[PDB]
């Protein structure tokens, strides 16, 4: 059984939106350091990692370890209704469900029923991407849906100071040439020349719930998966890896 | 030597006459002796007392049967005693057959609906084409301004061209500076010219192609709007139409007219039968083409008529060059049976065999059966019919393959087994043979009537093949090889006129019969071939199986399939007989019908694989001869595939030049009559807004493009297609055009649209990236 509570509940509430997309459940891991769960989508394509260290909760209190699995769609219904400045609590007891409190002008207390979610283990890999680029939410959903209209791959290109968007439809294409000064490109850096091909459709449900002012960290290699780290409350951290579209 | 037979009547009295070209000159012979009968079987041959007495009206007076005689003719091999009731005249004919079957004293009567003409040659012993006389041989045809969804005959006639022997020209109303036109003064005068060119060049036969239903027809409407009397008969009488068969043809009195249309399209399969593609698939030598929009343009705005005239003095030249090559033998065909080339070649091959029948039925004193009734004739075209045996072929490609067919199967067993109406389950003969599964009996004791003249014609024939390759006449060793061809043809119709409809020797029994017998002797040639001498069969059709000893040498298959023929031979019994007939370097069978051989020639066989019809593009006629080639040639399905995925990629990156996307397609009729609107009929009316032709008699090349909508309303021109503004739409190409021409192929080697479908990139899984995965 916990006790966690987080300082502001709209974040964690598009926190658990984004990494959710994908997939339908999920098994949370909830020990003494922290909240951590990990999954893959149905077609194997897309791995999401997200590590929530006590560190970033106001209130840290596991008695005895648990994973709980919940129905993200039930679970988004309820965190959708939390505010800003609203308050997040996690209370779970000896009965198999879940307490979730909105604590604010409205207090609130919701239960989840728990689920057993085929708990696949596999580990996150450390894979030698040769580029690593810093973009915004905007421009990066805007380069995906742009895509979406004419082709079902974009393709990345990063060279030193120089990172690229494309995609060829049947009539007409998209293409997005980024350098140090669009601030859309916060930063780069690459060791050699980095091609690779990704699926729309899945770039798609990754960054569907990113904000405009968002950042994320996208690392790749030429035929290789692509990282996608979302960083929340400076220490947790949201990675998706996602498998390549190869020619 | 006789060209024809009619009869006129004069006080009432037939007068049959006889269209002769005795040494050069055309002689009309009169008969006013001849005389119309039927024959009447009399249950008491003494009633035929008051029996000879009925009577009966048509025009007024009352017919009577001036005559009446016992005769002693056989049916079906039995003896009868039937009555020769002559009457005065044909048309007396109909008003007393109604009777005389009604009164008990008839049991029924025979030889009652054979035309007075046609009588006439049979019982006077005469046959047509007879003899060696030179024939004037005269091919016309004619160009108007006709389309479709107009009058017929309300468009002027054009041009008028003819050939012969040695000349071909073309008459029209409108200045062209050719040495082969005859310009003349009006449509009038170029009709009057023609008229004058047949008195001068006095044909016996007039040829043409479609001019039945054409160039006659339009002629007759012209010649009437401009008060011109059509004096082509060589009594000056015009050309008239007569119902033969289910149509209505055309004939000229004192001349022949061959009209090439039913002759070809029954002896040749084509997608399409324009003048073009049968001169084409009969000489090799191509013929261009001329359209109504072009027509129609060069005749208003009078320039390039030189063309439009060519295609003209084109027309002619190969009606004339078509009718030398297939008059030879209809003419020994017209002799073979016993009728009027007019008639015989515009007559089935059932009529055909009824027709010689009907002789050879006079000649033995045999009489003639009836046509079935009405009723029996339509419960008859609802029973069920035998058809040729085929095995599912065995799949793969394969190697040395050698085709073995039967010579003269139907024929041949007809005769072995004297499988005969007459001979069908009689009682009390010494021997009998017994059809394979339908278990029919049939005497052995005396020769059928129908195995007996098919035996006949059969002997008849090697004679000719023999004398043939001996004698140094060439043009004889080209006539007889014309009359061992008719001999052949009509031997192959005895089969099918067991089961014509309207046949009188109809017997469904020996139908059946000749077809288990057929699959008797395919099975067993089938069985021995595997079992003895190791061989596999891989496809059989009604009378060919194709085999193979999978694995073995090219020699020795070539070897011992021979061997087990002349062994084979010897088992086989009567005329049944089996020949190496061919040799193929490789093939495969899809299915039924579909399939592809090559021989060591590198000459390629397909038969319900090729695309033919220009509603396919050239980059997929193109491919799939890549694909059929590469397999047949090299025996790689794998370097056919190889060149599918290569020709899709280059559709998708649009790298294929735009002609081998035009698909072309002549419009019908007026482009608001049309119901079901495909590309072209839709570039038409497209167009037809910018004011322009559309005439129903063009052809309208497309493009489809890379639109939203269906098809039709994204097809451009197939030149208002220009690259660096326009997108071809490539799925189409690939999905509708070239991936259908080549399944056709490769779907049996266990191909599939996802294995030639392309696109540069592929999703693939991640977990080959995970470790603990």
């Amino acid at each position: 059984p916990f006790e966690i509570v987080f300082e502001g509940a709209k974040e964690f509430a598009q926190l658990i939106d984004t990494a959710s997309k994908l997939i339908d459940e999920a098994a949370f891991k909830v020990t003494e350091d922290g909240i951590s769960m990990r999954a893959m989508d149905p077609s194997r394509v897309v791995l999401i990692d997200l590590n929530l260290p006590s560190s970033i909760f106001s209130k840290y209190e596991v008695v005895e370890p648990e994973t709980i699995g919940v129905n993200l769609d039930h679970l988004k219904k309820i965190l959708k209704r939390g505010k800003a400045k609203d308050t997040l609590i996690l209370k779970k007891g000896e009965e198999n469900f879940l307490e979730i409190t909105i604590q604010g002008t409205a207090t609130r207390t919701f239960r989840v029923p728990l689920i057993d979610v085929e708990e696949m283990e596999v580990d996150l890999p450390e894979l030698p991407f040769t580029a690593k680029v810093v973009v915004l939410g905007e421009v990066l959903k805007a380069a995906v849906k742009a895509a979406s209209l004419v082709s079902d791959s974009i393709k990345f290109i990063a060279r030193e100071n120089e990172f690229i968007m494309k995609a060829e439809g049947e009539t007409q294409e998209v293409e997005i040439k980024l350098t140090l000064e669009d601030e859309g490109l916060l930063d780069i850096e690459v060791q050699e020349e980095t091609k690779s091909a990704y699926g729309v459709s899945y770039l798609s449900d990754m960054v569907k719930g990113l904000g405009k002012a968002d950042e994320v960290t996208i690392k790749f290699g030429n035929e290789m998966p692509m990282q996608m780290e979302y960083y929340i409350r400076d220490e947790g951290r949201l990675t998706f890896l996602l498998a390549p579209r190869v020619e | 030597m006789i060209l024809d037979v009619d009869y006129i009547t004069e006080e009432g009295k037939p007068v049959i006459r006889l269209f002769k070209k005795e040494n050069g000159k055309f002689k009309i012979e009169h008969d006013r002796t001849f005389r119309p009968y039927i024959y009447a079987l009399l249950r008491d041959d003494s009633k035929i007392e008051e029996v000879k007495k009925i009577t009966g009206e048509r025009h007024g007076k009352i017919v009577r049967i001036v005559d009446v005689e016992k005769v002693e003719k056989k049916f079906l091999g039995k003896p009868i005693t039937v009555w020769k009731l002559y009457l005065e005249h044909p048309q007396d004919v109909p008003t007393i057959r109604e009777k005389v079957r009604e009164h008990p004293a008839v049991v029924d009567i025979f030889e009652y609906d054979i035309p007075f003409a046609k009588r006439y040659l049979i019982d006077k012993g005469l046959i047509p084409m007879e003899g060696e006389e030179e024939l004037k041989i005269l091919a016309f045809d004619i160009e108007t301004l006709y389309h479709e969804g107009e009058e017929f005959g309300k468009g002027p006639i054009i041009m008028i061209s003819y050939a012969d022997e040695n000349e071909a020209k073309v008459i029209t109303w409108k200045n062209i500076d050719l040495p082969y036109v005859e310009v003349v003064s009006s449509e009038r005068e170029m009709i009057k010219r023609f008229l004058r060119i047949i008195r001068e060049k006095d044909p016996d036969i007039i040829v043409t192609y479609n001019g039945d239903s054409f160039d006659f027809p339009y002629l007759a409407k012209r010649a009437e709007k401009l008060g011109i009397k059509l004096t082509i008969g060589r009594d000056g009488s015009e050309p008239k139409m007569q119902r033969i068969g289910d149509m209505t043809a055309v004939e000229v009195k004192g001349r022949i007219h061959f009209d090439l249309y039913h002759v070809i399209t029954r002896t040749i399969n084509l997608p399409t039968y324009t003048l073009e593609a049968v001169y084409e698939a009969i000489f090799g030598k191509p013929k261009e083409k001329v359209y109504a929009d072009e027509i129609a343009k060069a005749w208003e705005s009078g320039e390039n008529l030189e063309r439009v005239a060519k295609y003209s003095m084109e027309d002619a030249k190969a009606t004339y060059e078509l009718g030398k090559e297939f008059l030879p033998m209809e003419i020994q065909l017209s002799r073979l049976v016993g009728q009027p080339l007019w008639d015989v070649s515009r007559s089935s091959t059932g009529n055909l065999v009824e027709w010689f029948l009907l002789r050879k039925a006079y000649e033995r004193n045999e009489v003639a059966p009836n046509k079935p009734s009405e009723e029996e004739y339509q419960r008859r075209l609802r029973e069920s019919y035998t058809g040729g045996f085929v095995k599912e072929p065995e799949k793969g490609l394969w190697e040395n393959i050698v085709y073995l067919d039967f010579r003269a199967l139907y024929p041949s067993i007809i005769i072995t087994h004297n499988v005969s109406p007459d001979t069908l389950n009689l009682e009390g003969c010494k021997n009998y043979d017994i059809a394979p599964q339908v278990g029919h009996k049939f005497c052995k004791d005396i020769p059928g009537f129908i195995p007996s003249l098919l035996g006949h014609l059969l002997e008849e024939r090697q004679k000719i093949k023999t004398k043939m390759k001996e004698t140094q006449d060439p043009i004889e060793k080209i006539l007889l090889d014309y009359r061992q061809k008719a001999i052949k043809l009509l031997a192959n119709s005895f089969y099918g006129y067991y089961g014509y409809a309207k046949a009188r020797w109809y017997c469904k029994e020996c139908a059946e019969s000749v077809t288990a017998w057929g699959r008797k002797y395919i099975e067993l040639v089938w069985k021995e071939l595997e079992e003895k001498f190791g061989f596999k069969v891989l496809y059989i059709d009604t009378d060919g199986l194709y085999a193979t000893i999978p694995g073995g040498e090219s020699e020795e298959i070539k070897k011992k399939a021979l061997e087990f023929v002349k062994y084979i031979n010897s088992k086989l019994p009567g005329l049944l007989e089996l020949e190496y007939e061919g040799f193929y370097k490789r093939g495969f069978f899809v299915t039924k019908k579909r399939y592809a051989v090559i021989d060591e020639e590198g000459k390629v066989i397909t038969r319900g694989l090729e695309i033919v019809r220009r509603d396919w593009s050239e980059i997929a006629k193109e491919t799939q001869a890549r694909v059929l080639e590469t397999i047949l040639k090299h025996g790689d399905v794998e370097e056919a595939v190889r060149i599918v995925k290569e020709v899709i990629q280059k559709l998708a990156n649009y790298e294929i030049p735009p002609e081998k996307l035009a698909i072309y397609e002549q419009i019908t009729r007026p482009l608001h009559e049309y119901k079901a609107i495909g590309p072209h009929v839709a570039v038409a009316k497209k167009l037809a807004a910018k004011g322009v032709k559309i005439k129903p008699g063009m052809v309208i090349g497309y493009i489809v493009l890379r639109g939203d909508g269906p098809i039709s309303n994204r097809a451009i021109l197939a030149e208002e297609y220009d690259p660096k503004k326009h997108k071809y739409d490539a799925e189409y190409y690939i999905e509708n055009q070239v991936l259908p021409a080549v399944l056709r192929i490769l779907e049996g080697f266990g191909y599939r649209k996802e294995d030639l479908r392309y696109q540069k990139t592929r999703q693939v899984g991640l977990t080959s990236w995970l470790n603990i995965k």
